[PDB]
C-alpha cells in the first residue's frame, strides 16, 4: 500500500483471502505465539492453547481489521486511528513484535496461497503490512 | 541452538524434502526483490531491474543453490554453528561489509519459501523449530562483526 | 516533526544548532565512519582522514538539507524528493544506515548544546530524524 | 570485545570519572521518554506521565544507578561479559521477557548521555570505543534468549 502498482496488487491479493481473513489472522497469531514467546506477554487474559476460543475470536478481529484497511489505502491514518490509540498509548506494545506478526502473516498467506504469493505480490504485502505497523505504532512518533 | 530431541528430528526430516537449488534460488531472489536495497552486493550478476529478470536469472540461482548448501550444513552441526561459519563470518563481514540486520532478514525469507513449498505440512510447531535454526545461523555469521 | 509539540521543539532546537549545522554534519559523518565501518563502502571516492576536505564539504550538504527539512515539516516528502530518489534509487543505502547516522548527529548535538539537549528535546529530534530517515527511504516503500 | 590496549586504556579513564548515579538515573529517564514503551516494564515505579515526573522519580534514580554498577561491572571484565551478564540475561529472557533489541537502544541512550556529561573529551575515537562496549553488553545480555 503505496504506489499505484503497489494497491492495485495488495487488493487482487486480498480478493484471493476473501472470507478466509479471519481464519488466517487467528493462524498468525499461533504462529507468532509459538515462534516468538515473547509476544504471550501481551494476552496473560487468554487461554493460548491450539484450536482455543479467544484466539479463534481476536483473529476474526484482526483479519476484519485488516480488510478495513484495504479498503482504505489511500486514508489509513484516519481508518485505523482507534487502533493506533489502542497499541500505543494504552497497552504499550514494543514496536519490534508488528514485524514479528506480519512475519507470521506472511508465513500463514504462503501456506494457503502458494500459487497467489508471487515474488511481485510478497513484496507489495510487506509495505503494506509495514504502512499497516508504522500507523498502529505512530503515537510513539 | 537448544532444541529438544523431537524437535530435531522433525527439522531434519524436513530438511530431507529440500531441494537446494529451486528453494535456494527462490530465497535468494526474493530477498533482492522484496528488500531492493540487498542488490547493491550483486551487481556483478548484471540484470537485477524487475522480478521477472531476477527470478531468471543464472547466477542468481548458481549462488541461491550455494547458500541453501551453506544452510544445510548448519542444519546438520547444530551443536555447532559458530566454528561451521566461522570463515563465511569473516568474508561477510571484514570483505563484503554486509550489515548483520540482512541474515535475520534473508533467515525469515528462506522461512516465508518453506512455508510455500510445504504448505500445511509446515505446521505452527515446525516453523516454531526452524525459527530457532534460522536465529542461530544469523548469529554465528554475525559473530566475526 | 510530528505532532505540533514536536514541531515547536524541533524549530527551537535548530535555531540554537544556527550556522553550525554544517559543522556539526562533519562531525557527525566523522564519529559515524569510525563507530560504524561499515558505512565507509558508500564513499570510496573520500578522502575519509580527520579534518579531510572532501568530508567537510559533504558535512555542509547535509546540513543543508537537514535544515530544509526544519522549514518544511508539513511537506517532508515534497522538499526532500531529489534525495529520496538519489539515497533509494541510485546509492541503495541499506535502511540501517539512517539510524546510525541519526545516533550520530543526536551524539553529536549533545556535546555541542548540553543544556539545551533536554529529554524533551531529544525525544521531538529522534522523531524529526526518524521521519527524515523513512523518506530518503520511501522508494523502498 | 575486541579492544587495543590504548583503546582499553581510554575507555577504563573515562570510567574513572563516571558518576553511576548521575549517569545511570538520566540514562534510564531518557530511555522511559524517548522510547515510551519500555514504560510498560516499569509500571510499579507508579507516575511515568511526562518528562518532568520521570527525571524526578526515586525509582527512577535507584534503578538507573544499579544498571550502570552492572555497566561497570562489564567495563572492568571485558574478556569476560558473556560470564559477567550470564545471571542477568536469564532474568531478562525467562522472567521480564524484554525484546534484545531495547537493549541496543538503552546502550546507545548511555552514549548520548556520556556525550552530553562530557563534551568534547568525549572524541570520535572515544566514542567508537564504546559503541563496542555497548554492543559487547548488548550481545552478552541476548545470549540466553
Ligand atoms: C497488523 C497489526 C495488528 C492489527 C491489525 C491488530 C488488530 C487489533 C484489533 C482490531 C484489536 C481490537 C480487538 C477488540 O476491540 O476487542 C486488537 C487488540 C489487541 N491487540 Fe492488536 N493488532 C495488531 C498487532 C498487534 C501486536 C503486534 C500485538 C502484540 C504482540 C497486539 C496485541 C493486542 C492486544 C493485547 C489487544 C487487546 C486484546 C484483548 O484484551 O481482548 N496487536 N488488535
Ligand atoms: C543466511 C545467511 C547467509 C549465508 C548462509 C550465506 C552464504 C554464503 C556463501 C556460502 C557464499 C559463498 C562463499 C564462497 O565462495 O566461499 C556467500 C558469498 C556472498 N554473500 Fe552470503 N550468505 C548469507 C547472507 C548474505 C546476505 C544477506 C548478503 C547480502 C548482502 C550476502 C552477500 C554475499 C555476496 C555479495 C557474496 C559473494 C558472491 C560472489 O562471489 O560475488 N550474503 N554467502
Ligand atoms: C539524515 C539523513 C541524510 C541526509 C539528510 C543526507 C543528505 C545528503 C545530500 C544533501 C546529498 C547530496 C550531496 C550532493 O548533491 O553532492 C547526499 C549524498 C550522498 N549520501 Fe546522504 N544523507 C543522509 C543519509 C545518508 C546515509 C545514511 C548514507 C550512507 C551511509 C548516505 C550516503 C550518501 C552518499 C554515498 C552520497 C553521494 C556523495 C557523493 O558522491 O558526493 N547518506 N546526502
Ligand atoms: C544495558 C542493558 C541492561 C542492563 C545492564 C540491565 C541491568 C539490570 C539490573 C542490574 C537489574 C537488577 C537485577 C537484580 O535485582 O538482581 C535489572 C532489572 C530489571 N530490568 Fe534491566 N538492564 C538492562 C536492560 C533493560 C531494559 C532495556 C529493560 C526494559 C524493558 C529492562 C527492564 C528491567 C526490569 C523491569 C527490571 C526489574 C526491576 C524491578 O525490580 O522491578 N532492563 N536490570
Amino acid at each position: 500500500v503505496l504506489s499505484a502498482a503497489d494497491k492495485t496488487n495488495v487488493k487482487a491479493a486480498w480478493s484471493k483471502v476473501g472470507g478466509h481473513a479471519g481464519e488466517y489472522g487467528a493462524e498468525a497469531l499461533e504462529r507468532m505465539f509459538l515462534g516468538f514467546p515473547t509476544t504471550k506477554t501481551y494476552f496473560p487474559h487468554f487461554d493460548l492453547s491450539h484450536g482455543s476460543a479467544q484466539v479463534k475470536a481476536h483473529g476474526k478481529k484482526v483479519g476484519d481489521a485488516l480488510t478495513l484497511a484495504v479498503g482504505h489505502l489511500d486514508d489509513l491514518p484516519g481508518a485505523l486511528s482507534d487502533l493506533s490509540n489502542l497499541h500505543a498509548h494504552k497497552l504499550r506494545v514494543d514496536p519490534v513484535n508488528f514485524k514479528l506478526l506480519s512475519h507470521c502473516l506472511l508465513s500463514t498467506l504462503a501456506v494457503h496461497l502458494p500459487n497467489d504469493f508471487t515474488p511481485a505480490v510478497h513484496a507489495s504485502l510487506d509495505k503494506f503490512l509495514s504502512s499497516v505497523s508504522t500507523v498502529l505504532t505512530s503515537k510513539y512518533r | 541452538v537448544q532444541l529438544s530431541g523431537e524437535e530435531k528430528a522433525a527439522v531434519l526430516a524436513l530438511w530431507d524434502k529440500v531441494n537446494e537449488e529451486e528453494v535456494g534460488g527462490e530465497a535468494l531472489g526474493r530477498l533482492l526483490v522484496v528488500y531492493p536495497w540487498t542488490q547493491r552486493f550483486f551487481d556483478s550478476f548484471g540484470d537485477l531491474s524487475n522480478p521477472g529478470a531476477v527470478m531468471g536469472n543464472p547466477k542468481v540461482k548458481a549462488h541461491g543453490k550455494k547458500v541453501l548448501h551453506s544452510f544445510g550444513e548448519g542444519v546438520h552441526h547444530l551443536d555447532n554453528l559458530k566454528g561451521t561459519f566461522a570463515a563465511l563470518s569473516e568474508l561477510h563481514c571484514d570483505k563484503l561489509h554486509v550489515d548483520p540486520e540482512n541474515f535475520r532478514l534473508l533467515g525469515n525469507v528462506l522461512v516465508v519459501v518453506l512455508a510455500r513449498h510445504f504448505g500445511k505440512d509446515f505446521t505452527p510447531e515446525l516453523q516454531a523449530s526452524y525459527q530457532k535454526v534460522v536465529a542461530g545461523v544469523a548469529n554465528a555469521l554475525a559473530h566475526k562483526y
